[PDB]
RNA sequence: UCGAAGGUGGGAUCGGCGAUUGGGACGAAGUCGUAACAAGGUAGCCGUACCGGAAGGUGCGGCUGGAUC
RNA sequence: AGUAACUGACGCUGAGGAGCGAAAGCGUGGGGAGCGAACAGGAUUAGAUACCCUGGUAGUCCACGCCGUAAACGGUGGGUA
RNA sequence: GUGAGGGAUGACGGCCUUCGGGUUGUAAACCUCUUUCAGCACAGACGAAGCGCAAGUGACGGUAUGUGCAGAAGAAGGACCGGCCAACUACGUGCCAGCAGCCGCGGUAAUACGUAGGGUCCGAGCGUUGUCCGGAAUUACUGGGCGUAAAGAGCUCGUAGGUGGUUUGUCGCGUUGUUCGUGAAAACUCACAGCUUAACUGUGGGCGUGCGGGCGAUACGGGCAGACUAGAGUACUGCAG
RNA sequence: AUCAGCUUGUUGGUGGGGUGAUGGCCUACCAAGGCGACGACGGGUAGCCGGCCUGAGAGGGUGACCGGCCACACUGGGAC
């Protein structure tokens, strides 16, 4: 399935903002519960444990899928970390959130899984669907009158979408040239320690 | 801005007619992450003094690790005390594959790609000594070529020379980029 | 070594030889 | 040894002792409870461990431990035993599953219920 | 009795090296002379020569050190010995010190180095490792 | 003629039970002694033989993995 | 060890096998001073099937055969450079 | 898939409290949103360049799939929290009830037993048992040992077997090179392609670590035929026990 | 091997018989051969493989699905 509990709870527990614009997190940068404020022993295993947990929770990926992405990255001729970041970035919900059409990643998943998008002209409602090179994404014409959709399109002034992504016109047609690179990705968190966690 | 690693803290005891006398011993590794290691053993009456003495005595013993880019030159086998440790170079992106004490020593050394395996006497101090012996047993192509009195292209294989060449090419690029 | 090892061995052998002596005629009767 | 000594004789691996021989290659095994009683643990422990002499369909008589707060097992009870060794009692190597056949789940249990055969109260 | 003249040659060289000797005198053999020539060509011994002894010939190997007395050869070992013999193809040639060493291989073309055999695409018997 | 099943006979071999009987392991609390560890109060141990409630004792040969000189 | 006249690799190890193998012990026939398991007393001791003391049979010895073990130890197989 | 947005220096209530206050927690209540899959309606397949010399021919199936209907409307549990190892407080029991993979926890302050709040890991699954491999270099070919830790036979002679000093010629058995045949398909790996993704399938290479046929090499090991005296044995002269 | 000896159509030959075909496959006669400490003759267990699981590899476990070969059809024998 997918996570259902409050996102702010886990964001505050991790100590790092996940959405970024939260207001209830920064005022409590400590973990929750009775003994969240207590100091904890410093062990690396724990460190990359929250690293992996926040990496796989900022998207919505469950444990099994994230593991599968890890083995997919490892077998590639390139470096494991960059491959894993690219594979996580290739998903549709990731793209629609990164294309400025969604304010929340969970909203992006709930929107892409409702059949409001068409990739290469064929209807797709798969949050885990992976895009490829030279790909074109459109929105079904019946949904252009949808109130949240027009709310999203009228506010096209948020943080600009990466170079590979292009929302070219008033029709909100998404063009992707090539898979994002590491510096192109510009996503926080450490990545080699995840390889260390899964390489024991 | 060094790298400090505490791998073992051990409480030792002496017997006197009154009772027991307790002391603490710490094994510490200090390195810069660029190819400099030092191993220190400190004895004191409590943990922080032991750690400080170990660090200070480690800094008095540094050694050079002959690594080409991100990994050692060639496989080596090291025996010290009763510990035996095997080191083998890897390919980029592999990561560090070693047990506790060896992992600490290699992480402090700055090597990022290595295959290490301990082959007996799992005691931390002896394992560390074996790892240090294995590292000291390494050789670098320049002095090998000098010793045999031949041009380096006649001694080293092609792949090692190519990896070295791209290594200093990347180093020069990094120096240029960090200059401005 | 340590003489505890030889001590264990000697005690076991001593007990077995005593047992053998105790059951001589019975063993000869059965074996024949 | 010499390589010729290895050619003549070879390497014979050690023998691997059989674990839980009474189950005869089965995860669980059914039995009839021939006796129920209590016994005292070793030197540093002090309790009344609840054990049962049972007779499996392997036609092997074994002792099994009864976990939990209480049980209602007497002679002539269909029980389902499984593996598991408790260090405290040297003789026992099997444990009676709580919640199968005639063995009831523990009462008033609300944490880690599955391992004690207690249903989730609605 | 004497069962392995080649390993005896290697161990006499090694023992003389570890005690910082300059000359090693040996019973003469054609294979020993070939090994010594291959060693000299690779910069492992200073020189080698042959003399007439009282029954047969003799082989004298002059060792080479550094300016501050650094031994030129770091290790010698015999791979294919009587008993278990070792033979290698042309596509599984060994590498010594990841390529920084020399593996003497006897092939039908003669006595070669592992790189020479790899370039010429032949295989044979791995006599020794020297590094 | 060959020929399955069957009948008769003496053996071979692998197992279960068995009145009675020997040793082994482990047990909160029992009785008898003091054998070994410091020259453990007779140095200890090894092969062999005899003897004794029990550890054990003694004869013959051997060892130092024995203290003091 | 010296000479090196002679043969010309005839060398090394050796599964199983065979031989030799302290002392004690066994068979037959002798011999028997001293010593001395076992067995008797005396002493010590709470008790002493022991240590110490007085006696004392087998044995120790010889001939011919058995057994085949020892802390049979340098707790360290043989050959070569 | 069981919902998404915003929502207070952040409602209760539970539980702790150092009696100040904190956690649950933006979580809940609240105003909008979209309906994935199920639900109710309508249409409706490919698989069939098929079969048949008769105008018919789909078991799956009125199924997959599309177009609509009002509504968040029908959808979450399981282990663990001494250390190895992600995660603590109160209460009840006191060597009792009980826990436990190792060491081991319980006798009036238990983070270890049981119940509550809190937390962590997974999530249509979560735990337990059984079996095999790994870690185990712990049968060690790769890759171990034998003075005192387990391990040199009480000592020799010798059968089969294993191994062998310098050198000349030949064979090409071991070794090595090349070429040809074979090593079914499926499986594995690389690349591509197809079903909305995936699992899944197809296509094309590689892999198929071996065997046999022809041709080449002769350093090393081996066979055959010679040679040498440095190993080994004998001969002569002396020596000690 | 806490199973060291086994075999008498048994090993070879000849003249016949039989078969789709070679052959002690069968028969009459003659010779005394043949196998084994690289394990004969006995006892226990088991369908074999492409593959599957594990492992850095060597190796260890395995023969479920799918595919190939063999053996069987209540137990034993026989032929059309």
């Amino acid at each position: 399935a997918r996570y259902t509990g409050p996102a702010t709870r886990k964001s505050r527990r991790l100590g790092v903002d996940l959405v970024g614009g939260d207001q209830s997190f920064e005022k409590r940068p400590y973990p929750p519960g009775q003994h969240g404020r207590a100091r904890i022993k410093e062990s690396e295993y724990r460190q990359q444990l929250q690293e992996k947990q926040k990496a796989r929770f900022s998207y919505g990926v469950m444990e099994k899928q994230f593991r599968r992405y890890y083995e997919e990255a490892n077998r590639q001729p390139g470096k494991t970390g960059d491959n894993l970041l690219r594979i996580l970035e290739s998903r549709l919900d990731n793209v629609v959130y990164r294309a400025g059409l969604a304010r929340t990643r969970r909203m992006a998943r709930q929107l892409v899984s409702h059949g409001h998008f068409l990739v290469n002209g064929v209807k797709v409602d798969i949050p885990s669907y992976r895009v490829s090179q030279y790909d074109i994404i459109d929105v079904k014409e019946k949904s252009l009158n949808t109130l949240p959709f027009q709310i999203a399109r009228e506010t096209a002034g948020e943080r600009p979408i990466p170079s590979w992504l292009q929302v070219v016109g008033e029709r909100q047609r998404i063009l992707v040239h090539q898979l994002p690179e590491r510096a192109q990705i510009d996503v926080p968190l450490t990545e080699q320690l995840i390889v260390e966690l899964y390489s024991k | 801005n060094y790298i400090e690693r505490v791998v073992s803290i051990n409480r030792v005891s002496k017997v006197v007619k009154g009772g027991r006398r307790f002391s603490f011993t710490a094994l510490v590794i200090v390195g810069d992450g660029k190819g400099m290691v030092g191993v220190g053993y400190g004895k004191a009456k409590e943990v922080p003094a032991a750690i400080a003495k170990g660090v200070e005595e480690a800094r008095k013993n540094f050694f050079r690790v002959p690594l080409i880019g991100s990994t050692i030159t060639h496989p080596v086998q090291g025996e010290a005390a009763a510990g035996v440790v095997m080191l083998r170079p890897a390919s980029p992106g592999t990561g560090v594959i070693a047990g506790g004490a060896a992992r600490a020593v290699l992480e402090c050394a700055g090597v990022h790609d290595i295959l290490a395996k301990s082959l007996g006497s799992d005691n931390a101090i002896n394992v560390v000594h074996a790892t240090v012996a294995a590292l000291k047993l390494l050789q670098r192509p320049e002095e090998v070529a000098a010793r045999r009195g031949l041009p380096i292209e006649d001694v080293a294989p092609a792949g090692m020379l190519k990896a070295r060449r791209e290594s200093e090419a990347l180093a020069a690029a990094a120096a240029r980029e960090g200059s401005a | 070594g340590s003489v505890i090892k030889k001590r264990r061995k000697r005690m076991s052998k001593k007990k077995h030889r005593k047992l053998l002596r105790r059951t001589r005629v019975q063993r000869r009767k059965l074996g024949k | 040894p010499t390589i010729q000594q290895l050619v003549r004789k070879g390497r014979r691996d050690k023998i691997a002792k059989v674990k839980t021989a009474a189950l005869k290659g089965s995860p669980q095994r059914r039995g009839v409870c021939t006796r129920v009683y209590t016994t005292t643990p070793k030197k540093p422990n002090s309790a009344l461990r609840k054990v049962a002499r049972v007779k499996l369909t392997s036609q092997v008589e074994v002792t099994a431990y009864i976990p939990g707060e209480g049980h209602n097992l007497q002679e002539h009870s269909m029980v389902l035993v499984r593996g598991g060794r408790v260090k405290d009692l040297p003789g026992v190597r099997y444990k009676i599953i709580r919640g199968s056949l005639d063995t009831q789940g523990v009462k008033n249990r609300k944490q880690a219920r599955s391992r004690y055969g207690a249903k989730k109260e609605k | 009795t004497m069962t392995d003249p080649i390993a005896d040659f290697l161990t006499r060289l090694r023992n003389a090296n570890s005690a910082y000797h300059d000359e090693v005198t040996l019973p003469h053999s054609k294979l020993k002379a070939n090994i010594a020539e291959i060693l000299k060509r690779e910069g492992y011994i200073s020189d080698y020569r042959t003399e007439d002894a009282r029954v047969g010939k003799s082989l004298v190997v002059q060792l080479k050190y550094g300016p501050s007395r650094e031994r030129s050869i770091a290790g010698l070992r015999r791979v294919s010995k009587p008993g278990l013999r070792v033979y290698a193809k042309s596509t599984n040639l060994p590498r010594v010190l990841g390529g920084l060493g020399v593996a003497i291989i006897s092939t039908s073309s003669g006595l070669l180095t592992d790189r020479q055999a790899a370039r010429q695409g032949v295989g044979g018997e791995v006599l020794a490792y020297v590094w």
